[PDB]
DNA sequence: GCTTTATTGAGGCTTAAGCAGTGGGTTCCAGGTACTAG
DNA sequence: CTAGTACCTCTTAAGCCTCAATAAAGC
């Protein structure tokens, strides 16, 4: 768990957005549950925005 | 013409503002549901028929707009094919889109698609659409009309099955 | 309300004393004993109005999900606020609205008849 | 109401009943006529009653009672 | 005729049996509260003698088994008492005719 | 023109559709049927995302219906028919207080409901005090002549260690992670029985 | 309805809510296990009032039901009605109270007469009891 | 009874899509439906179920 | 020494070969279907089959639900693209 | 850069996507086009049409034909004659 | 008065059913192993 | 030595058995 999800999911954004960690993970964070999830395994769909 | 579209729009923000205030009375509890059916299912059943009513009079007034020189009305009136629906949807308007006899449902985590916010219950991200085929349809209109018909391919080919073993 | 033991960390069982006629809260675990402090011992709540306003917390409103309003808060009279729903899902749950707003993270209902401070 | 014995070596012969009123766990073996009797509770099965038995049995034989 | 309040214990039901020459039916009392011939959907029902059922067989040319067969425990056959064997003609208005008669054997 | 993307096999060229399949690692809670016991269902396909990949699908259920008066969840266990409930799988692991058990079950000990709830299932479970005794009942279903006071307590830690969500890890150094994992299914579960 | 009953409304909605099925779930908001230590003093001061009717041997626990006004408005139920449903299906194992319709808050206060089977007993008696219409009934409407 | 309401629900099922039947056919598949005794439900259990030919 | 090698390269061609995504030709419930003979009868048609998707789901019953497109195909699976029948609602293009 | 975002399934559940770069940012002919309610759209399409596949992207104007109709024609493009290779 | 009965029914598991017709393209001639004839 | 030859490898409808109460007959 982290106490501070806020900060720790932009630096996360930050690093994927520089290209230090792969793009195709997933970063997800919700609030109203308060849970973060990282997904890395492959066979997952994405797209570019 | 363009007096035609200008009532159709003007009947179509109607029904918009009526919905909406629909909406806003049900959400300060103003609203008395139905008896028996639940308060969500009436204000969806209301909603649908404010929708409808709305597509089926900005048909009538494309169908009184259209003349007897009109090719579609013409064989519409000779009764070979076509019907209002037909003529609403590509002149007026399309109408609402029903998945499973009711709106599109929240796919996502309380929306529609992505590109609405929680809890949005408006009509245009409820499935309806408010442009005809002329005009053309935005790309929620399109998804929208595109689940319709996969509803509606996939109802059809059960069914024709179903009708075949029954009748065996 | 549900306690412990405070010693053991285990559940505590209701009984009787008709001596002391009262309810006492023990685990046969121990020999720890205690008195209620209020006399409630089972609640099912067939309908809550509890829950429905659940995961708030003090970034709520930076998350650009949440649909925003302009409406003007009761205290502070700050337009911007979030806006949602009920957090619990049910077929008979009202369709009221809930607004926090950011100046101050109070959250209020969108009903004008009553007001709720929560 | 069948499991394996160790006396007479005998599958199926074992036969548990389990009292949940007096929360009683018996088990008789229909060949060498061996008894045992334990405590059980509402959850308890006869499996419960045969491991019993053996750990019982276990003991006796080390006799470290 | 033997109406019952809640029900009927099973050892009634096989004492029935015992007097075949007297016949004795059950019914209940929250079955007769209503009648059931006085519904519109229920057609009208007529006894018949055995020489009406004989002269039907000979027109019609029907074995026992041809006709139309009507449960036992059915309600209208209850509310005529029919026995085994007892053919019972239904008199029935409907929209392609005026009247259409039909027949059912107990089974 | 031609963009390749295929296997050339005996001159025919064979091309490999994209299999859907269910994520795993991941809790899906899904109800029941009225007409069958079971309330609410929870499963997880866990499966190792590096090698030795094997489906290990554990599902937690909850028995009874609504005004059922018996609130109660059971664990089906890789290898055991029989479904446990999770206070003795709890115990087994090593968080024997009943506090803890709640605790890391419930995180916010103001919501009554839950612990409402779970009051039957640790009424039920209250019979274990012992990690060796639930290990015990744990290897008493699935018998295969074997003795469960000797080399069967380590053979029913082994499939704790193993079988019980494989994913999150395979030592035994930590089995405390298993422990706050079952016991996050076990608060989805109850979410989405209690409809939040 | 019948020809001389079906041009009226109140009739037909009479026979409405005598064949529509209710159940204390639809109507009770909630039930509590509160914990009366003597019939003469309730532990709420505010609760007091329900016995003081009462004024104008039994055991020391207590099942207080609060349901909801507007329910009881729509369907028409009235705490007299329940409370005679209640008795009759409950001749003397359990002693209930119920306060009159007048007040603010209306509540129903039941004990069992001379713990651990009062669970079931309340289950019993809230999912197990109707206060009037037929059995596999969910919801009638009217229509015109 | 249980016929005519059988043959109403049929009706009120065919002409819900606004399709027309002629009377005759509803009511012969309600007849065989319940020449018998009871209602023979057009399965497998119910008219297959029957003395008729054994080939058929 | 002595690798048996046609082990592998056997197995693999005949896993291309028909389909039978299986640990051995004798099992049964392989789930055929995996490797498809490339279409070529137009170049969009090989471009769709290469990017195309099928569901394990078996092509019989009648449960509508799997086979609708729920909301989050959106920008994933083409929402017309996709063929009338059993396989409707099954076989996915991205 | 950070230009472009790689946004999986899980990942739309969480974000606010806008349908154009300008149109959410800032003759009744053109469609009409839904209100720019919210504005923070941390997130937007490259373009909508993309979402099509690779025999829906060959219809002219989807939007303006039914989706059944689409449907038959991204199932009849894979029958359609036509130089496939160029060898 | 207490004990043992036939009856009643109620659910779990099981074995069944699953539009019609048509056109075509791919792959199986099965793996290794021992014993024995030229 | 080398190569033949055979050989072991998703939604209901009825049937039946298995369960928990219940009124009468034994005694
Ligand atoms: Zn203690
Ligand atoms: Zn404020
Ligand atoms: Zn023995």
């Amino acid at each position: 768990v982290h106490r501070n999800p806020a900060r720790l999911m932009e630096t996360l954004r930050t690093l994927r957005r520089k290209g230090d960690i792969n793009p195709e993970v997933s970063m997800i964070r919700d609030i109203r549950e308060k849970e973060l999830k990282i997904f890395t395994d492959a066979g997952r769909v994405y797209r570019p925005l | 013409d363009g007096p035609t579209m200008r009532e159709i729009t003007e009947t179509i923000a109607e029904a918009k503002k009526k919905v909406l205030d629909v909406t806003k009375e049900a959400q300060a509890n103003l609203l008395t549901a139905k008896h028996g059916m639940t308060l969500r299912e009436s204000f969806e059943d209301n909603v649908v028929r404010f929708l409808n009513e709305a597509r089926d009079k900005a048909g009538r007034l494309a169908e009184v707009n259209l003349k007897d020189l009109n090719n579609v009305k013409q064989m519409v009136m000779a009764g070979s094919k076509g019907s209002f629906i037909n003529i609403a949807q590509m002149s007026a308007c399309v109408g609402q889109q029903s998945v499973e006899g009711k709106r599109i449902a929240f796919g996502f985590v309380d929306r529609t698609l992505p590109h609405f916010s929680k809890d949005d219950y408006s009509p245009e991200s409820k499935g309806f659409v408010e442009n005809s085929y002329l005009r053309g349809l935005t790309p929620q209109e399109f998804f929208f009309h595109a689940m319709g018909g996969r509803e509606g391919l996939i109802d059809t080919a059960v069914k024709t099955a179903e009708t075949g073993y029954i009748q065996r | 309300t549900f306690r412990f033991c405070r010693d053991c960390n285990n559940m505590l069982y209701p009984r009787e004393d008709k001596e002391n006629n009262r309810l006492l809260f023990e685990c046969r675990t121990c020999s720890y004993v205690e008195e209620a402090g209020s006399p409630l011992v089972y609640r099912h709540e067939l309908i809550t109005n509890i829950g429905e306003t659940a995961g708030v917390v003090q970034d709520i409103g930076s998350d650009p999900t949440l649909p925003r309003s302009d409406r003007e808060c009761p205290k502070c009279h700050s337009r911007e606020n979030v806006f949602f729903q009920s957090q619990q899902r049910r077929k008979d749950t009202s369709m009221v609205l809930f607004f926090v707003c950011l100046s101050c993270s109070h959250i209020f209902t969108s009903d004008q008849k009553n007001k709720r401070t929560q | 109401t069948k499991f394996n014995c160790l006396f007479c070596n005998h599958e199926k012969s074992v036969s548990c009943t389990l009292d949940k009123k007096n929360s009683i766990g018996t088990l008789s073996c229909k060949i060498c006529g061996q008894s045992f009797q334990t405590r059980i509770n509402s959850l308890s099965q006869p499996v419960d009653v045969y491991s019993d038995w053996f750990d019982a049995v276990e003991e006796v034989n080390s006799g470290r009672g | 005729i033997f109406v019952y309040q809640n029900n009927i214990t099973p050892s009634a039901m096989k004492l029935v049996p015992s007097i075949p020459p007297a016949t004795i039916e059950t019914f209940n009392e929250a079955a007769l509260v209503v009648n059931i011939t006085h519904h519109e959907l229920v057609p009208k029902h007529i006894r018949l003698s055995s020489d009406e059922k004989r002269e039907l067989l000979k027109r019609y040319r029907l074995k026992e088994s041809q006709l139309p067969r009507i449960q036992r425990a059915d309600p209208v056959a209850l509310y005529l008492g029919l026995k085994r064997g007892e053919v019972v003609k239904i008199i029935r208005k409907s929209e392609t005719s005026g009247r259409y008669a039909s027949y059912r054997i107990c089974m | 023109f031609d963009m390749g993307g295929y296997f050339i096999i005996n001159g025919s060229e064979k091309v490999l559709i994209a299999q859907e399949r269910s994520a795993g690692n991941i809790v899906q809670v899904f109800k029941k049927a009225a007409p069958s016991p079971i309330s609410h269902v929870a499963e997880i396909r866990s499966a190792l995302e590096k090698g030795s990949r094997f489906i290990s699908t554990l599902q937690v259920k909850l028995y009874g219906r609504e005004g059922s008066s018996a609130r109660t969840i059971k664990a089906t266990l890789p290898y055991i028919k029989q479904d446990i409930p999770i206070v003795i799988i709890f115990r087994a692991l090593g968080i024997i207080p009943d506090g803890e058990i709640l605790e890391h079950i419930c995180y916010d000990v103001n919501d009554w409901q839950m612990l409402e709830m779970l009051k039957p299932c640790v009424e039920d479970g209250f019979v274990i005090q012992d990690r060796e005794t639930a290990l015990d009942f744990i290897g008493r279903r699935g018998t295969a002549l074997g003795i469960k006071k000797e080399k069967r307590i380590q053979y029913a830690k082994d499939i704790l260690q193993k079988e019980f969500l494989p994913h999150i890890t395979q030592l035994e150094g930590f089995e405390s992670r298993k422990a706050f994992f079952l016991g996050y299914m076990i608060n989805r579960l109850l979410l989405c029985a209690l409809d939040r | 309805l019948e020809p001389g009953h079906a041009a009226d409304q109140e009739q037909a909605k009479l026979i409405r809510s005598a064949i529509e099925h209710t159940t204390l779930k639809s109507v009770t908001i909630a039930s509590e296990i509160y914990y009366d230590p003597d019939p003469r003093s309730t532990v709420i001061p505010e609760d007091e009032e329900i016995i003081q009717l009462h004024f104008s041997q039994q055991s020391p626990w207590l099942l207080r039901l609060e349901l909801d006004r507007a329910a009881m408005n729509d369907k028409d139920l009235t705490m007299g009605q329940v409370g005679e449903r209640i008795k009759q299906t409950f001749k003397n194992d359990l002693f209930v109270i119920w306060s009159e319709d007048n007040d603010e808050k209306l509540i129903i206060r039941c004990r069992v007469v001379r713990d651990h089977m009062l669970k079931k007993i309340e289950n019993t008696m809230l999912e197990n009891i109707t206060l009037r219409g037929v059995e596999n009934i969910e919801r009638v409407v009217m229509m015109k | 009874a249980g016929r005519a309401a059988l043959y109403k629900e049929v009706y009120n099922v065919i002409a819900s899509d606004g399709s027309y039947v002629n009377y005759r056919h509803m009511a012969l598949l309600v007849d065989v439906m319940t020449t018998q005794g009871g209602l023979t439900s057009v399965t497998r259990h119910g008219f297959n179920r029957s003395n008729t030919g054994a080939l058929m | 020494l002595a690798i048996n090698a046609k082990t592998i390269t056997s197995g693999l061609k005949y896993a291309l070969a028909t389909g039978n995504w299986g640990e051995q030709k004798k099992a049964m419930s392989s789930r055929a279907g995996v490797s498809q003979v490339l279409n070529r009868y137009t170049y969009s048609s090989t471009l769709s089959h290469l990017r195309r998707t099928n569901t394990p789901i078996g092509r019989d019953g009648k449960l509508a639900k799997p086979r609708q497109l729920h909301n989050t195909h959106w920008g994933l699976v083409c929402p017309a693209e996709t063929p009338e029948g059993q396989a409707c609602g099954l076989v996915k293009n991205l | 850069e950070g230009l472009v975002e790689y946004i999986d399934a899980e990942e739309e559940e969480s974000i606010l996507i806008a349908m154009q770069p300008e149109d959410l940012e800032p003759d009744p002919a053109k469609r009409i086009r839904v209100s720019h309610h919210a504005t923070t759209f941390t997130h937007c399409e490259i373009h909508p049409s993309m979402i099509l596949g690779v025999a829906a992207s060959i219809i002219p104007f989807p939007d303006h034909n039914q989706s059944p109709r689409n449907t038959y024609q991204s199932a009849m493009g894979k029958q359609a004659m036509g130089v496939f290779l160029t060898n």
